[PDB]
Protein backbone atom coordinates (compact mmCIF):
# COMPACT_ATOMS: atom_id res chain seq x y z
CA UNK A 1 0.00 0.00 0.00
CA UNK A 2 2.74 2.21 0.86
CA UNK A 3 4.46 1.52 -2.37
CA UNK A 4 1.75 2.25 -4.19
CA UNK A 5 0.86 5.69 -2.39
CA UNK A 6 3.89 6.53 -3.36
CA UNK A 7 5.81 6.96 0.20
CA UNK A 8 9.39 5.64 0.97
CA UNK A 9 9.29 6.92 4.23
CA UNK A 10 6.75 4.69 6.05
CA UNK A 11 7.06 1.69 3.64
CA UNK A 12 8.33 -0.45 7.07
CA UNK A 13 10.95 -3.52 7.07
CA UNK A 14 10.28 -3.39 11.12
CA UNK A 15 7.41 -5.18 11.19
CA UNK A 16 8.50 -7.93 8.36
CA UNK A 17 11.11 -9.32 11.60
CA UNK A 18 8.18 -8.94 13.96
CA UNK A 19 7.91 -12.93 11.84
CA UNK A 20 11.11 -14.33 12.02
CA UNK A 21 9.02 -17.37 10.52
CA UNK A 22 11.46 -17.00 7.51
CA UNK A 23 9.89 -13.63 6.18
CA UNK A 24 13.13 -12.31 7.80
CA UNK A 25 15.19 -13.89 4.54
CA UNK A 26 12.56 -11.63 2.05
CA UNK A 27 13.62 -8.38 3.91
CA UNK A 28 17.03 -8.66 2.23
CA UNK A 29 15.71 -8.20 -1.12
CA UNK A 30 13.12 -5.59 -0.47
CA UNK A 31 15.56 -3.39 0.63
CA UNK A 32 16.56 -3.69 -2.92
CA UNK A 33 13.07 -2.86 -4.60
CA UNK A 34 12.35 -0.08 -2.55
CA UNK A 35 15.39 2.31 -3.97
CA UNK A 36 14.52 0.73 -7.45
CA UNK A 37 10.74 2.32 -7.38
CA UNK A 38 12.47 5.73 -5.82
CA UNK A 39 14.89 5.57 -8.80
CA UNK A 40 12.05 5.17 -11.35
CA UNK A 41 10.04 7.58 -10.10
CA UNK A 42 12.65 9.97 -10.23
CA UNK A 43 13.18 9.69 -13.96
CA UNK A 44 10.00 10.85 -14.68
CA UNK A 45 9.86 13.29 -12.02
CA UNK A 46 12.40 15.67 -13.51
CA UNK A 47 13.04 17.50 -16.27
CA UNK A 48 16.21 18.44 -15.11
CA UNK A 49 17.40 19.11 -12.05
CA UNK A 50 20.76 19.42 -10.05
CA UNK A 51 22.81 16.13 -9.05
CA UNK A 52 23.09 17.45 -5.48
CA UNK A 53 19.22 18.01 -5.48
CA UNK A 54 18.62 14.35 -6.17
CA UNK A 55 21.13 12.55 -4.58
CA UNK A 56 19.45 12.94 -1.37
CA UNK A 57 16.41 11.53 -1.67
CA UNK A 58 17.99 8.20 -3.79
CA UNK A 59 19.47 7.35 -0.60
CA UNK A 60 22.40 7.14 -2.63
CA UNK A 61 25.49 9.46 -1.20
CA UNK A 62 28.79 7.30 -2.64
CA UNK A 63 29.64 7.48 -6.09
CA UNK A 64 29.39 3.12 -6.24
CA UNK A 65 25.49 3.21 -5.56
CA UNK A 66 24.80 5.73 -8.03
CA UNK A 67 25.93 3.47 -11.00
CA UNK A 68 24.97 0.31 -9.62
CA UNK A 69 20.99 1.27 -9.70
CA UNK A 70 21.65 3.71 -12.38
CA UNK A 71 22.64 1.14 -15.57
CA UNK A 72 19.06 -0.09 -14.99
CA UNK A 73 17.60 3.25 -15.72
CA UNK A 74 19.24 3.69 -18.65
CA UNK A 75 21.48 7.08 -16.85
CA UNK A 76 24.99 7.54 -17.93
CA UNK A 77 27.62 7.73 -15.55
CA UNK A 78 27.40 8.03 -11.32
CA UNK A 79 26.97 11.64 -9.82
CA UNK A 80 25.88 12.54 -13.38
CA UNK A 81 22.55 11.12 -14.38
CA UNK A 82 20.53 12.05 -17.58
CA UNK A 83 16.47 12.37 -15.92
CA UNK A 84 15.43 13.80 -18.68
CA UNK A 85 14.79 11.02 -20.63
CA UNK A 86 10.84 10.37 -19.43
CA UNK A 87 10.44 14.08 -20.00
CA UNK A 88 10.65 14.61 -23.71
CA UNK A 89 8.23 12.09 -24.21
CA UNK A 90 5.46 14.43 -23.44
CA UNK A 91 6.65 17.31 -25.77
CA UNK A 92 5.44 15.78 -29.38
CA UNK A 93 1.36 16.50 -29.26
CA UNK A 94 2.73 20.10 -30.85
CA UNK A 95 3.16 18.67 -34.16
CA UNK A 96 0.82 19.46 -37.57
CA UNK A 97 2.17 19.32 -40.53
CA UNK A 98 1.92 15.72 -41.27
CA UNK A 99 -1.91 14.87 -41.29
CA UNK A 100 -1.68 11.61 -42.22
CA UNK A 101 -1.70 9.60 -38.74
CA UNK A 102 -1.64 13.20 -36.48
CA UNK A 103 -5.57 13.60 -37.72
CA UNK A 104 -5.71 9.28 -36.98
CA UNK A 105 -8.79 7.26 -38.19
CA UNK A 106 -9.75 9.27 -41.64
CA UNK A 107 -10.30 5.38 -43.69
CA UNK A 108 -12.28 3.88 -41.11
CA UNK A 109 -14.59 6.90 -40.70
CA UNK A 110 -15.04 7.44 -44.48
CA UNK A 111 -15.33 3.66 -44.79
CA UNK A 112 -18.32 3.67 -42.54
CA UNK A 113 -19.94 6.54 -43.58
CA UNK A 114 -19.89 5.34 -47.26
CA UNK A 115 -22.15 2.46 -46.50
CA UNK A 116 -24.67 4.53 -44.30
CA UNK A 117 -25.59 6.70 -47.02
CA UNK B 1 -35.77 -29.99 -23.40
CA UNK B 2 -34.63 -32.77 -26.30
CA UNK B 3 -36.01 -32.33 -29.27
CA UNK B 4 -39.40 -34.06 -30.54
CA UNK B 5 -38.70 -35.75 -33.81
CA UNK B 6 -35.34 -37.36 -33.69
CA UNK B 7 -36.30 -39.04 -37.29
CA UNK B 8 -37.22 -35.63 -38.74
CA UNK B 9 -33.76 -34.06 -37.56
CA UNK B 10 -31.94 -36.97 -38.73
CA UNK B 11 -33.70 -37.03 -42.36
CA UNK B 12 -34.02 -33.51 -42.45
CA UNK B 13 -30.16 -32.42 -43.96
CA UNK B 14 -30.74 -34.68 -46.67
CA UNK B 15 -34.08 -34.00 -47.36
CA UNK B 16 -35.11 -30.20 -46.90
CA UNK B 17 -32.11 -28.49 -46.64
CA UNK B 18 -30.50 -29.95 -49.77
CA UNK B 19 -32.99 -28.75 -52.35
CA UNK B 20 -33.42 -25.34 -50.44
CA UNK B 21 -30.11 -24.49 -51.19
CA UNK B 22 -30.27 -24.03 -54.72
CA UNK B 23 -33.75 -22.07 -54.06
CA UNK B 24 -31.73 -19.91 -51.86
CA UNK B 25 -29.20 -18.69 -54.21
CA UNK B 26 -31.29 -17.29 -56.42
CA UNK B 27 -32.63 -15.17 -53.30
CA UNK B 28 -29.26 -14.25 -52.48
CA UNK B 29 -28.98 -12.92 -56.47
CA UNK B 30 -31.92 -11.25 -55.74
CA UNK B 31 -30.27 -9.16 -52.44
CA UNK B 32 -27.61 -8.38 -54.69
CA UNK B 33 -29.52 -6.92 -57.44
CA UNK B 34 -32.15 -4.98 -55.34
CA UNK B 35 -28.94 -2.66 -54.16
CA UNK B 36 -27.31 -1.96 -57.39
CA UNK B 37 -30.73 -1.10 -58.81
CA UNK B 38 -31.66 1.14 -55.85
CA UNK B 39 -28.62 2.91 -56.37
CA UNK B 40 -29.51 3.34 -60.20
CA UNK B 41 -33.00 4.75 -59.41
CA UNK B 42 -31.11 7.65 -57.03
CA UNK B 43 -28.75 8.18 -60.91
CA UNK C 1 -4.89 9.59 -74.97
CA UNK C 2 -5.65 10.46 -71.32
CA UNK C 3 -9.00 9.23 -69.41
CA UNK C 4 -10.90 12.13 -70.06
CA UNK C 5 -11.68 13.53 -73.66
CA UNK C 6 -10.40 12.14 -76.81
CA UNK C 7 -9.72 15.23 -78.35
CA UNK C 8 -6.64 17.75 -78.53
CA UNK C 9 -6.70 21.36 -79.86
CA UNK C 10 -3.92 22.83 -81.57
CA UNK C 11 -2.97 25.96 -82.84
CA UNK C 12 0.55 25.96 -85.24
CA UNK C 13 3.49 28.09 -83.48
CA UNK C 14 7.27 28.92 -84.80
CA UNK C 15 9.30 28.46 -81.63
CA UNK C 16 13.84 29.28 -80.79
CA UNK C 17 14.90 26.00 -79.51
CA UNK C 18 17.99 25.97 -77.99
CA UNK C 19 20.23 22.57 -77.64
CA UNK C 20 22.53 22.39 -80.64
CA UNK C 21 19.30 22.65 -82.55
CA UNK C 22 17.43 25.24 -84.57
CA UNK C 23 14.42 27.41 -84.26
CA UNK C 24 11.85 24.35 -85.04
CA UNK C 25 7.84 24.70 -86.45
CA UNK C 26 5.47 22.98 -83.86
CA UNK C 27 2.02 22.76 -82.74
CA UNK C 28 0.93 23.72 -79.67
CA UNK C 29 -1.31 22.43 -77.79
CA UNK C 30 -4.44 24.29 -76.46
CA UNK C 31 -6.45 23.07 -73.09
CA UNK C 32 -10.06 21.56 -73.73
CA UNK C 33 -13.58 21.63 -72.38
CA UNK C 34 -17.07 19.88 -73.25
CA UNK C 35 -20.06 21.49 -74.20
CA UNK C 36 -23.55 21.65 -76.03
CA UNK C 37 -26.03 23.25 -76.90
CA UNK C 38 -29.96 23.01 -75.45
CA UNK C 39 -31.33 20.07 -78.11
CA UNK C 40 -28.13 17.73 -77.71
CA UNK C 41 -28.43 18.28 -73.90
CA UNK C 42 -31.54 16.71 -73.87
CA UNK C 43 -31.59 13.57 -75.69
CA UNK C 44 -27.79 12.48 -73.59
CA UNK C 45 -29.67 12.96 -70.32
CA UNK C 46 -32.59 11.12 -71.08
CA UNK C 47 -30.58 8.07 -72.29
CA UNK C 48 -27.96 8.28 -69.65
CA UNK C 49 -28.97 6.26 -66.69
CA UNK C 50 -24.69 4.95 -66.71
CA UNK C 51 -22.41 5.74 -64.13
CA UNK C 52 -20.32 8.07 -65.37
CA UNK C 53 -17.16 10.02 -64.03
CA UNK C 54 -19.72 10.60 -61.25
CA UNK C 55 -23.36 11.05 -60.99
CA UNK C 56 -23.48 12.02 -57.47
CA UNK C 57 -26.47 10.71 -55.79
CA UNK C 58 -24.34 9.53 -52.60
CA UNK C 59 -21.17 10.29 -50.94
CA UNK C 60 -20.05 6.61 -52.45
CA UNK C 61 -20.51 8.18 -55.90
CA UNK C 62 -17.98 11.09 -54.97
CA UNK C 63 -14.72 8.12 -54.64
CA UNK C 64 -15.40 6.65 -57.68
Amino acid sequence: QYLMEGSYNKVFLAKGNIPAESYTFFIDILLDTIRDEIAGCIEKAYEKILFAEATRILFFSTPKKMTDYAKKRGWLLGPNNYYSFASQQQKPEDSTIPSTELARQVIEYARQLEMIV
Amino acid sequence: SFLGPEPEDLEDLYSRYKKLQQELEFLEVQEEYIKDEQKNLKK
Amino acid sequence: KDLGLPTEAYISVEEVHDDGTPTSKTFEHVTSEIGAEEAEEVGVEHLLRDIKDTTVGTLSQRIT
